RNA sequence: GCCCUGGGCGCUCAAGCGUGUUACCUAUACUCUACCGUCAGGGUUGAUAUGAUGCCCUGACGAGUAGGCAGGCGUGGAGGUCAGUGACGAAGCCUAGACCGUAAGGUCGGGUCGAACGGCCUCUAGUGCAGAUCUUGGUGGUAGUAGCAGCGAAACCACACCAAGGGGCUUGGC
RNA sequence: AUAUUGGCGAGAGACCGAUAGCGAACAGUACAGUGAUGGAAAGAUGAAAAGAACUUUGAAAAGAGAGUGAAAAAGUACGUGAAAUUGUUGAAAGGAAGGGCAUUUGAUCAGACAUGGUGUUUUGUGCCCUCUGCUCCUUGUGGGUAGGGGAUCUCGCAU
């Protein structure tokens, strides 16, 4: 059950938990709304479960009842959230009707931050950043070190010049 | 958030760890009981001890007010969705620059602050 | 050479470990938790016809 | 103002601290000479014109005589002349 | 600058150690042809090298020796440098021993490795 | 076995030597009676250096490039978030480059945006420097009219006598190649085409594979037909990048890192 | 009763002696506050707006040889997991660079290097060095000295002129 | 059916990794002892030698150019190159030095491609309005995807 799971998943190994310097359990699980691996928040160690997903621009309200989990190929159900803020929150809201309370102001939180996460929308708008990352192989750096050098040393750019200098003013004073 | 009070700001160093050579800067406690150090005489070295103790509220957080999260992938960085204010992706030295630019794009669309950004990169 | 190597087990203890780790088998969060990708089964336990 | 908290931040209690106006020395008094200890106009004489409610004094050299004009002041960097 | 300068290096010669640093220190930074000259003199045990490490004559005063050996050595490779600035065709006046350094060589007597440099002097500036 | 193998190498090459040098020393002292064999064994002898061994229009100039006739105004800016060493180059910037202004980046305006507004200031060019740390990495340079640009990276950038106010005489070497060519009527478009050789100020640019030396010197001519000369400050060496051709479009010969595996053609 | 007879520099209505009255400096001593941990108690759900092995409130305590108990750092190898890291550079090394922790140590910034290594739950031990007149290998003073212009060691090596008090810290000087 | 550290021939190791493992990964060899016996040190270049053609200074050591090579910061003393130690440049300081508390000066290193958020006003779009469809389960407070018509439109985006 989820006790006898929550359990297992906390004390015995649970494969997507990281492990933080400060000492806080982390979670990547895609379907959990926090990325931390407590009780009430792993959708593995409970039967109920509701989060935030999206794949394309849409944002979606993944959430799961015991009628599935027999069944894991339909385990999460999803509705389109309404991306209008005011309405997807009433939404959010109206579709966990009688949820437990820390579920709703998960999600809810999720949503707004996924939303805002928009930003990247406004980067993007705002583009021509001409600084153009660039990565310097160890390799290539030592081709231009060493090689710039022995040009340098081949060059004689003062006997070039001296020469040039001469030839100049033979016939040009 | 509370002020980072830090109790010793100055390494530890191991007794004579600077007057020969074959002892490693490494804390070591003084096991001899005719050793100063072990009594704590004055004007020796500062032990170690239950008292500088750093605080809860601001343990593990760096002086930019984040905690450091080592990200091996964009995987891991999208752990700290929630948690942007809190804590900071550290990228590992171990990163091929190839995924760097990569993960540090996707760092900014979420927000996430970098402690080493710009590591192994070139502009 | 006679150091232990082999390390004796109670047959019981034996049978109720394979029937525990038999039953962890049927909740799919557990299966989860162990790595495994099974979240397209359609069904857990997975039952297939014998012609297989 | 409408954007739902995307991180719950926790809220800060609810301070007993009331706003009071400045008890001000009794040395200070309206038209009272006053000199100033630090500023562009250090050690300049001014005279004191009115309280400002914003902990300041406003005050005047003025202008026309040491060229000091009209300006906020802390009175805690002016002496109060008799 | 390598336009400016030459080198020339001698490796596992089976001079001591102590007097090549002493001869190398006492020849650091003089002119090539003054170099050579001292060089010559010191031969002919009319001015002796400094011992100002490894170690009283009038000849001091410039404890001082005169290492023959060494100093054999030390101008044959002042003469090679001098023929790689030649070739690199530099100005022999204007050169100037800028770096000489001693290296002790593997391990019975001590070898060690010289390797000194000269540099062209900057002169001949005006508005 | 180690010690096998290193004792005999170790012989061999002692031996070699001795007979190279032997060889050699009889070839100086019979040569010193023949001269002429000498000639015939240096001519059958050659050095085979790499620079030996190198693997094989008004109407454009006056369009893609400034002229006399009008003298070239070049817009000086920096990228966004500059930093003290992007100000100090854009000293010496200053200092060598005719008629620059100044200008503080925007943090917004389009390269579009910057070059319809000097346009509408008469620029003549623009140059930008980029930074990523303390320093300089590299430097751009675009001409206004049709848009020919050309980008440089920037290394070894290191600060003796201090330049008179007169223009220094341009000098260029090693631009026989068309690309080359290129870059070397950049350079003579961008600097003072007005010689006032008086002074003895004189720049050079000499290119040796595919590295640009920038250096400034006075040089002083004496009677044995030579001329000495010292170094007037700044080290300089820059590489060509990206060949747009464009503002930022249609790019002819931008440089990739799978090259330069031939060691030549030194592009 | 006192005066001569039986720490240095220094002082004499003392800066000496006895007694009397006030001002002040501090120790890890004591009051309060800020933080780490131990103990004891208590709150906690028709589930927690962070692992009931979780989140908290209250009070005191915190020295230490032998010895006992508890919680952790690091390494060789193995089972599992990261559909992990990596020629667009893994390990090691260097680094008058920085971050984290009370520390064993971990992490990141820059240089050489080249092809394997790591985040976590367990199992396993030829698993952690400052010495044992310790083993192998390497290098210094002795010393360019004894010695046989040149060649060239060995013993020894915690460290380097004296007065008083105290075995070579207090007060001073050739 | 039982033993098996010798011999031949095979399958494996939660074993060790050139100061380990058999003393010997390149040895019962060099070497010492009249003798019975004792008994070592030593692995790796580089894809391939492509092992530095050639010029040039040196009776000789090897140097300087030059080039091969991904790299010679891989040159047969060759996969990588730390300490003890040694020489040079620079800074500092001077019958000693070493460490701790607090700080000045000198040198030097980090020090946001942050450039936002909110309400209002034009214009173009879609997942927006309307009409007409297709598709997955189960059946459900759904999801996916098309063809005609516009700026009632801020439901989102870009200006």
């Amino acid at each position: 059950s989820d006790e006898i799971v929550w359990q297992v998943i906390n004390q015995s190994f649970c494969s997507h938990r990281i492990k933080a310097p400060n000492g806080q359990n982390f979670c990547r699980n895609e379907y959990n709304v926090t990325g931390l691996c407590t009780r009430q928040s792993c959708p593995l160690a409970n039967s109920k479960y509701a989060t935030v997903k999206c794949d394309n621009g849409k944002l979606y309200l993944y959430m799961k009842t015991p009628e599935r989990a027999h069944t894991p190929a339909k385990l999460w159900e999803r509705i389109k959230l309404s991306k209008n803020y005011t309405k997807a929150l009433q939404q959010i809201d109206e579709h966990l009707l009688h949820w437990s309370k820390f579920f709703r102001h998960k999600c809810k939180q999720r949503f707004t931050k996924l939303t805002q996460v928009m930003i990247t929308e406004r980067r993007l708008a705002l583009r021509e950043e001409e600084r153009h990352y660039v990565g310097v192989a160890p390799k290539v750096k030592r081709r231009e070190q060493n090689r710039e050098r022995k040009a340098l040393v081949a060059a004689k750019i003062e006997k070039a010049i001296e020469k040039e200098l001469m030839d100049r003013l033979k016939s040009g004073a | 958030h509370p002020k980072i009070v830090k109790k010793h700001t100055k390494k530890f160093k191991r007794h004579h760890s600077d007057r020969y050579h074959r002892v490693a800067e490494n804390w070591r406690k003084q096991k001899g009981i005719d050793s100063v150090v072990r009594r704590r005489f004055r004007g020796n070295i500062s032990q170690p001890k239950i008292g500088y103790g750093s605080n809860k509220k601001t343990k593990f957080l760096s002086p930019s007010g984040h905690k450091t999260f080592l990200v091996a992938n964009v995987k891991d960085l999208e752990t700290l969705t929630m948690h942007t204010k809190t804590y900071a992706a550290e990228i590992a030295h171990n990163i091929s620059a190839k995924n760097r630019v990569v993960i540090l794009a996707r760092a900014k669309a979420l927000g996430i602050k970098v402690t080493n950004p710009k590591g192994r990169l070139a502009l | 050479t006679w150091r232990k190597w082999n390390v004796k087990v109670n047959h019981n203890e034996k049978r109720y470990a394979t029937a525990s780790a038999i039953a962890a088998t049927a909740v799919a969060s557990l299966v989860l938790a162990r790595g495994h990708r099974v979240e397209k089964i359609p069904e857990i336990p997975l039952v297939v016809s014998t012609d297989l | 103002p409408k954007w739902y908290p995307s991180e719950d931040v926790a809220a800060l209690k609810k301070t007993r601290k009331a706003a009071r106006p400045q008890k001000l020395r009794a040395s200070l008094v309206p038209g009272t000479v006053l000199i100033l200890l630090a500023g562009r106009f250090r050690g300049k004489r001014v005279v004191y014109l009115k309280h400002l409610e914003d902990n300041t004094l406003l005050i005047s050299g003025p202008f026309k005589v040491n060229g000091v004009p009209l300006r906020r002041v802390n009175a805690r960097y002016v002496i109060a002349t008799s | 600058n390598p336009a400016k300068s030459a080198s020339a290096r001698g490796s596992y010669l089976r001079v001591s150690f102590k007097n090549t640093r002493e001869t190398a220190q006492a020849i650091n930074g003089w002119e090539l042809t003054k170099a050579q000259k001292y060089l010559e003199q010191v031969l002919d045990h009319q001015r002796a090298i400094p011992f100002r490490r490894f170690n009283r004559t009038a000849q001091g005063k410039e404890k001082a020796r005169w290492p023959a050996k060494s100093v054999k050595f030390v101008q044959g490779l002042l003469q090679n440098a001098a023929a790689n600035a030649e070739a690199k065709g530099l100005d022999a006046t204007k050169l100037y021993v800028s770096h000489i350094q001693v290296n002790q060589a593997p391990k019975e007597s001590s070898p060690s490795h010289i390797e000194l440099v000269v540099t062209e002097k900057e002169e001949a500036v005006a508005k | 076995n180690k010690l096998k193998r290193q004792e005999i190498f170790a012989d061999i090459k002692h031996e070699k030597n001795k007979e190279r040098h032997t060889m050699r020393r009889k070839r100086a002292k019979e040569e010193r009676e023949n001269p002429e064999l000498r000639e015939q064994r240096l001519k059958e002898n050659v050095t085979q250096t790499i620079e030996n061994t190198r693997v094989y229009e008004d109407d454009l100039m006056r369009y893609f490039n400034s002229n006399s006739n009008e003298p070239p105004k070049i817009f000086l800016t920096t990228n966004v978030n500059a930093k003290k060493s992007a100000y100090e180059f854009a000293n010496i910037l200053i200092e060598i480059l005719p008629n620059v202004t100044f200008v503080k980046r925007k943090f917004g305006y389009k390269l579009k945006e910057i070059s319809d507004i000097c346009i509408k200031r008469n620029f003549t060019d623009i140059v930008i420097i980029n930074e990523d740390k303390k320093k300089v990495t590299g430097l751009t340079f675009i001409h206004l009219p049709e848009g020919p640009t050309f980008y440089f990276k920037l290394s070894s950038f290191v600060e003796h006598g201090r330049p008179t106010s007169h223009i220094p005489e341009l000098i260029l070497n090693n631009f026989q190649t068309r690309l080359g060519q290129t870059v070397g009527r950049l350079f003579q478009s961008i600097l003072p085409q007005n010689p006032d050789i008086e002074g003895r100020q004189v720049i050079t640019l000499h290119n040796q594979r595919d590295y640009i030396f920038f250096r400034r010197h006075r040089y002083v001519f004496k009677d044995n037909e030579r001329v000495g000369l010292q170094e007037l400050g700044p080290q300089f060496t820059l590489k060509l990048k990206r060949l747009q051709r464009g503002i930022k479009e249609e790019t002819e010969w931008e440089h990739k890192p799978e090259m330069d595996k031939e060691k030549k053609k030194f592009y």
